[PDB]
RNA sequence: CCUACUUCACAAAGCGCCUUCCCCCGUAAAUGAUAUCAUCUCAACUUAGUAUUAUACCCACACCCACCCAAGAACAGGGUU
């Protein structure tokens, strides 16, 4: 997980979800892409 | 009337016991009426030095309702004198610890901040459930009406009312829901 | 409506889709020129989260929401209805539209914290520990901003952050 | 004080703030929403 | 107070320009009118 | 113009239907007749009045005293008619003016009982670090009026 | 009543006799304290609902004292109970199934070897003590120039606060 | 019909306007509390001091009520009885006691 | 079954005594609402 | 200096007390203070806060009649805002003209 | 806390001895709509997930000159059968 103010999908397998009142970018193919809104 | 003067004065300045119900009411809307009748601001004979306060008995305070997400956002804060003594709890934690603290704190906040506040709070009686002592019950007069309107969940709807309400849209017959 | 029923009999699973009864619209809607059901029945800006009689005609048997292509609502009324039904679900209304689950309701959680007009999901909002200064206080959202255009009779606007 | 041109938005006199609050743009409002009517 | 008084054309302050202000306060009990008030 | 019943379909307040004007006019006529016959028979006792006097409104009854804060150019013992009566109420009925009741209806009498001055009132002005200090003593004139009677006439 | 898993029984009042050495079968040495039960009786029993509704209580008395130097109410209580007055009375929280009749004697064999107990007592009073002995505060050097400041507490707070916090450690009765 | 205020408490109010229209007439007779809305006065007759031997033993027993309390418990008892706070019952100094008017003015 | 007078009190007995006093005042026509004495000349 | 300055506060505080007492009485009758004051003005009955509180304490029948009149005038105002008069514009309306 | 040891000695101490008990939240996962797939859910909901509605202490209204005390600056407190 990396904190970002702007989140963008870095590949086709990244998906944006709204969890615990926050926007996350979750990727199962490259776990490198995991981002968390700040 | 003609009310010989001592009985007339006693009747004029007599204390009244009011019964107020919780059970889904907003604690602040309960506290507004409680503060009014604890100060005596509901009597045309009101004065600050006349000590014309009344008793307010609020029951079912464990079943109050908060609007919005105040159960998780509202923080009650205090401080023991000692260093490291700052305490902050949510409304949910405070309610689970004490089933009268929320309404008590609301009424304390709305009451005027002079030296009369503790007497007005001594004239306040709070109970978390339907049980009230027999002496207080024998004292009770003129139960106040509830400020909130109990938004009447689906299952208690008297099927005549369902038939009265119209169907806004016809759905497809080949749908699974 | 339509339903799927599965009958297991002699190592053979019959899967059938049957058609059941369906409720139609009322004979004389007041505004047949409207496009949405809300516009047709003049309910625009006239419903709140208390109107379960109106909300439950748009929702699945397990508390879920129905899509616009089925309901016929416009984009705006769809969001209004969905937020209102979320608030109704969080307010303890709609007791018979509970989520389906085999046995998970036995471990009862914290008792009935009575609430209404609950905007956010109760398990994902942090306590306000600092409240900010007087000129910028961290307020508490009560109700939904998508109902700001509802009919007002109080001569004072509804308070969304208080 | 400050110059007439600054980098920090230079908060206004309260009369000017009231003037700006009172002279805001108000878009027209149709009697019936365009989507509702046919 | 009264701004509706202005719509009736009646001196928003009810203490001027009306009988309540311009009429004599009192008179003798036998009927003789009182001397005019200073205001 | 039909709307299904909701929480916002209809205004929260109850729907009020005021009475029909002509039948209400007849009802007003009969009520005034009943109050007038009560007046003519004398079915009242110890009524009070609200009187505008000396820029003030006084809730007066019979036998009591009123202190007004200026001279009146009347001798002590002089009887006076207190005009400008805007309310007069007995037991079971009350008459209101718009804004004053008629001359023929009410008659309030008051006698001048005492012409005096008030106790000394101190008027002190002070400002710090400015050598600013002033002092006055004032005694305003005062008149005491005893209300003797409040009569009502059947001219209703 | 039979013993249930979630049950609690009564304690006793003992007298501290002294300390003794003791040795275990592996040769280790442990110091022990001797507690003598002089005259221990159950004095009164309050019901579950008559104190706080949380647990029943049993009052237990200590060693016997003289009747000539006790309060008259205490004398009446002990006369009704039919026992000598006790120097101390201590209250034990018990479950309802462990209650014993008032006036019963309690003996040391109430506790069995191979058991862990809790011992409460008033510790030795040292009077008004300085901060060094009371709180283990380090003092100040002895000879390098110090002026009448060998056992002082030093600073008590900071300057910004302008006061002393309630929990501050200072000289006092110990 | 129509009534501005409910006519069941304190008054039966009818509002009329005269034909001239210059004066408002308010009629308002009092409403009596009806008999169906009252409860009977209790009549307690407690008699349990009669023992089979004497008759003045109860006369002696009548003066058996006496009790004394110190300041703390007495003030707590008074506060509980009158629903006040404890500070009401502590005494005041001679300055305050002697600067209080003992012959105040009387109205009516 | 018709109410003739009422009275307040701290106890029921004193309230009843006050009600009796009010009833006596009404019966004898000596009330606080009675016609004030007419001081005039014939 | 305090004695001289206290006259303004005495006037203000006595008016505030009258307003509180009138609010209490009006809420006893179910009305609100702004509604009562406004509609009493609209009925051309010019009673001040002092005498209004006096009547609320000592003449409850008269105060109930006043509150009923104010409520009637308020309902007539609502009906007027609904129907633009047409016909009678209300009965406790129809202000009296002076010249 | 003083039975050994040690400074000491009808005591006080350490250099000596004895005892010391619940979590805390960021995420990781089921079912599942809006958006009939999928989706950990500022959707309703199910788990790891809450230590607390904690238990231990302490809680006897007036014998008191005086004497003693392991109690103590004074006062207070314990004992005097
Ligand atoms: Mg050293
Ligand atoms: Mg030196
Ligand atoms: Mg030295
Ligand atoms: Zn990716
Ligand atoms: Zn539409």
């Amino acid at each position: 997980f990396k904190n970002k103010t702007v989140l963008k999908k870095r590949c086709k397998d990244c998906y944006l979800v709204k969890r615990r009142g926050r926007w996350y970018v979750y990727c199962k193919t490259h776990p490198r892409h995991k981002q968390r809104q700040m | 009337s003609s009310f010989s003067r001592a009985p007339q004065q006693w009747a004029t300045f007599a204390r009244i016991w009011y019964l107020l119900d919780g059970k889904m009411q907003p604690p602040g809307k309960l506290a507004a009426m409680a503060s009014i009748r604890l100060q005596g601001l509901h009597k045309p004979v009101y004065h600050a030095l006349s000590d014309c306060g009344d008793h307010v008995v609020i029951m079912n305070t464990r079943h109050i309702a908060f609007s919005g997400n105040k159960w998780e956002q509202k923080v009650y804060s205090s401080h023991t004198g000692y260093p490291g003594g700052f305490r902050q709890v949510t409304a949910a934690q405070l309610h689970l610890r004490d089933p009268v603290a929320i309404v008590k704190l609301a009424i304390y906040g709305m009451l005027p901040k002079n030296l009369h506040r503790r007497t007005m709070m001594e004239r306040l009686h709070l109970f978390p459930d339907e049980y009230i002592p027999e002496d207080i019950l024998k004292n009770l007069v003129e139960e106040l009406p509830q400020p909130r309107k109990i938004p009447k969940r689906l299952d208690e709807y008297t099927q005549e009312e369902i038939d009265a309400f119209p169907r806004l849209w016809t759905p497809p017959e080949d749908y699974r829901l | 409506f339509r339903e799927v029923v599965e009958t297991q009999e002699g190592k053979t699973t019959i899967i059938e889709g049957r058609i059941t009864a369906t409720p139609k619209e009322s004979p004389n809607p007041p505004n047949p020129s409207g496009q949405c059901p809300i516009c047709r029945w003049n309910l625009k800006h006239k419903y709140n989260y208390d109107d379960v009689l109106l909300l439950s005609q748009f929702i699945r048997p397990h508390g879920g929401m129905l899509p616009r292509k089925i309901t016929g609502l416009c984009q705006e009324e769809h969001r209004k209805i969905e937020e209102c039904v979320k608030m109704a679900h969080r307010a303890g209304l709609l007791p018979n539209h509970r989520p389906r689950l085999p046995e998970g309701v036995v471990p009862k959680s914290k008792p009935q914290l009575n609430r209404y007009l609950t905007r956010w999901a109760p398990g994902s909002v942090k306590p306000i520990y600092k409240k900010g200064p007087r000129w910028n206080r961290v307020r508490m959202p009560v109700g939904s901003p998508l109902l700001r255009d509802n009919v007002c009779y109080s001569r004072t606007p509804w308070k969304l952050y208080h | 004080g400050s110059k007439a041109v600054t980098r920090h938005r230079r908060v206004m006199h309260f009369q000017r703030q009231k003037l700006m609050a009172v002279t805001e743009y108000i878009p027209p409002k149709p009697a019936i929403h365009p989507s509702c009517l046919p | 107070g009264g701004q509706w008084r202005l719509q009736q054309g009646l001196a928003a302050n009810p203490s001027g320009y009306g009988p309540l202000t311009e009429l004599p306060d009192w008179s003798y009990a036998d009927g003789r009118p009182a001397p005019p008030m200073k205001g | 113009g039909y709307v299904p019943k909701t929480s916002l379909s209809s205004p929260p307040w109850p729907e009020v239907v005021l009475p029909d004007p002509v039948e209400e006019t007849r009802h007003h006529a009969e009520v005034v007749k009943k109050v007038n016959e009560m007046i003519v028979t004398g079915q009242y006792g110890r009524l009070f009045a609200v009187v505008h006097f000396a820029s003030r409104q006084w809730k007066v009854t019979s036998e009591d005293l009123i202190l007004i804060g200026n001279e009146l150019d009347l001798a002590c013992g002089e009887r006076i008619r207190l005009e400008k009566v805007l309310l007069v109420g007995a037991d079971n009925f009350t008459l209101l003016g718009k804004p004053l009741l008629g001359k023929d209806l009410v008659r309030v009498e008051a006698t001048v009982i005492e012409k005096t001055e008030s106790w000394p009132r101190i008027i002190m002005r002070f400002r710090k670090r400015k050598n600013f200090k002033k002092k006055r003593i004032v005694t305003t004139p005062q008149t005491v009026l005893r209300i003797n009677s409040i009569e009502i006439a059947p001219c209703l | 009543h039979p013993w249930e898993p979630g049950s609690f029984r009564v304690g006793l009042i003992a007298l501290k006799l002294g300390m003794m050495p003791l040795w275990t079968k592996d040769g280790q040495k442990h110091v022990v304290t001797l507690l003598q039960v002089q005259d221990c009786h159950v004095l009164k029993y309050t019901s579950k609902e008559n104190c706080n509704g949380k647990m029943a209580t049993l009052s237990v008395g200590g060693k016997t004292v003289s009747r000539f130097r006790k309060a008259t109410s205490i004398l009446e209580f002990y006369r009704e109970l039919g026992l000598p007055p006790k120097q101390t009375v201590k209250i034990f929280n018990i479950t309802d199934n462990a209650a014993i009749k008032p006036g019963t004697p309690l003996y040391a064999a109430h506790f069995r070897p191979g058991q862990y107990v809790d011992v409460t007592a008033k510790t030795i009073g040292k009077g008004f003590q300085g901060v060094m002995k009371r709180w283990g505060f380090k003092g100040q050097p002895a000879t390098h120039g110090q002026t009448k400041t060998h056992r002082r507490p030093g600073a008590v707070a900071t300057g910004d606060i302008g006061r002393v916090w309630p929990g501050t450690k200072m000289p006092g009765k110990m | 019909t129509y009534s501005p205020l409910p006519d069941d408490y304190n008054c039966n109010v009818e509002l009329a306007l005269t034909s001239d229209g210059r004066t408002i007439v308010c009629y308002h007779p009092s409403v009596d509390i009806p008999y169906e809305h009252t409860k009977p006065i209790p009549r307690p007759d407690p008699v349990h001091n009669n023992e089979e031997t004497h008759d003045q033993v109860l006369k002696t027993r009548l003066e058996e009520k006496v009790e004394h309390l110190e300041e703390g418990p007495m003030i707590e008892q008074l506060s509980k009885m009158f629903f006040t706070t404890k500070h009401r019952w502590y005494p005041h100094g001679r300055y305050h006691r002697c600067r209080k008017n003992l012959n105040p003015p009387k109205d009516r | 079954k018709k109410l003739i007078a009422e009275g307040p009190g701290e106890t029921v007995l004193v309230a009843e005594e006050e009600a009796a006093r009010v009833a006596l005042r009404k019966l004898y026509g000596f009330t606080e609402n009675r016609r004030p004495w007419n001081y005039s000349k014939p | 200096v305090k004695c001289t300055k206290a006259r303004y506060l005495k006037k203000k505080n006595m008016r505030t007390l009258w307003i509180n007492r009138i609010t209490a009485a009006s809420q006893e009758h179910g009305l609100k203070y702004p509604a009562l004051i406004g509609n009493l003005v609209k009925c051309q009955v010019e009673l001040n806060r002092k005498v209004l509180a006096d009547l609320a304490i000592y003449e409850p029948k008269t105060f109930k009649s006043l509150a009923a009149l104010a409520s009637r005038r308020r309902h007539e105002g609502f009906a007027a805002a609904l129907g633009d008069g047409k016909e009678p514009e209300g009965i406790f309306s129809r202000v009296v003209q002076y010249h």
